[PDB]
């Protein structure tokens, strides 16, 4: 019964087929690789509030 | 496993070598890098941690096995530097007037120190020999030592006058002070902000290596004036770009680890001597 190990080693190539099968079976996702470089947050502006355009006559 | 005892080993001078352990030291240990914040400042990037990690992986270090630890600067890092890690590298940008501070830090980290407390307020202290020092660490250490006669009267100082006391170290984060050996001393050191420990010099701490990025060879780890040796673990390199410095580190990391070695006191072999 020693030939079990010999047979498994010799026939091990079929695991490539098994890998292809499980690859086809598995669902897939992916990445949108993130950007670095938010090193400078930006404020709005120097903003001053005032009454609008008065309509004089 | 017969710890504690000093048993004499025996070996034959005709045996053969064994297979290289480079694979093991890459695949099991943890590399560990300390650099100054100006490094990252000049880098001005920030997936560079990942970039360096992947380069280390190409050299052979698994992804999670390399650690980076920014420190502000030499003087503020020397205040109790804890290298709780496995293969330590400490970059140091040499600058003028920090010669003694850098040398003190190197002496502190490159050697195993056995430290006992020192109750300044109660006892009068001594130095057993050349292997004994007093390391003071804190935000602001100003050690003022007053040596004593054989009858507990000061010489050059009065035991009651901290003004009469002689200043040996002033307002530094780390002060490895030595004094005459065999003369009792009375200390005053600002106890609220600077602890002090009476420390003894064991063998060398191979776990950590120092890399002077700046100028010329100055590090005198040996407090003895006579011997000013050059240890393998005190490396020096010139520089203009921190990127180039780090790439040199990564390229020659195998050689650096060859220079270093696993801490003698981290092993079960050293279990019942001073294991840490
Ligand atoms: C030592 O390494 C060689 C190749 O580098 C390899 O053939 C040999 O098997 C190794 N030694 C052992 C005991 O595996
Ligand atoms: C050190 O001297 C100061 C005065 O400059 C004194 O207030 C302080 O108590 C002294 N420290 C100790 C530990 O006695
Ligand atoms: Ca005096
Ligand atoms: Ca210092
Ligand atoms: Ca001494
Ligand atoms: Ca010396």
């Amino acid at each position: 019964a020693s030939l079990i190990y010999r047979q498994l080693l010799t026939n091990s190539y079929s695991v490539d087929l098994y890998d292809e099968i499980e690859q086809i079976g598995s669902g897939k996702t992916q990445n949108v690789t993130i950007n670095p470089g938010p090193f400078a947050q930006t404020r709005y502006a120097p903003v001053n509030w005032d009454h609008g355009e008065i309509n004089d006559s | 496993q017969n710890y504690g005892l000093n048993i004499p080993i025996t070996g034959s001078m005709d045996t053969v070598y064994s297979n290289s352990t480079r694979e093991e030291v890459f695949l099991t240990s943890t590399l560990c890098l300390y650099y100054p914040t100006e490094a990252s400042t000049q880098i001005s990037d920030g997936e560079w941690k990942d970039s360096l990690s992947q380069m280390f992986l190409i050299k052979g270090w698994p992804t999670g096995s390399v650690y980076f630890k920014e420190y502000s600067n030499i003087v503020d890092f020397s205040v109790d530097p804890q290298l709780y890690c496995d293969y330590n590298l400490v970059l140091m940008k040499y600058d003028q007037s920090l010669e003694l501070d850098m040398s003190e830090l190197a002496d502190l980290i490159l050697n195993e120190w056995l430290c006992n407390p020192m109750d300044i307020t109660l006892y009068y202290y001594q130095q057993s020999g050349e292997s004994n020092k007093w390391i003071s660490m804190g935000s602001s250490c100003t050690v003022k030592v007053c040596p004593l006669n054989t009858q507990t009267l000061g010489i050059g100082c009065q035991t009651t006058n901290v003004d009469s006391f002689e200043t040996v170290a002033e307002n530094e984060k780390l002060a490895i002070v030595d004094v005459v050996d065999g003369i009792n001393h009375k200390i005053n050191l600002t106890t609220t902000t600077c602890t002090i420990r009476n420390c003894k010099k064991l063998g060398p701490r191979e776990n950590v290596a120092v890399i002077q990025v700046g100028g010329a060879n100055i590090l005198d780890i040996t407090a003895d004036p006579t011997t000013n040796p050059q240890i393998e673990r005190m490396m020096r390199v010139n520089w203009k770009r921190w990127w180039q410095v780090f790439y040199t580190i990564v390229d020659y990391i195998n050689q650096i680890v060859q220079v270093m070695s696993k801490r003698s006191r981290s092993l079960n072999s050293a279990a019942f001597y001073y294991r840490v």
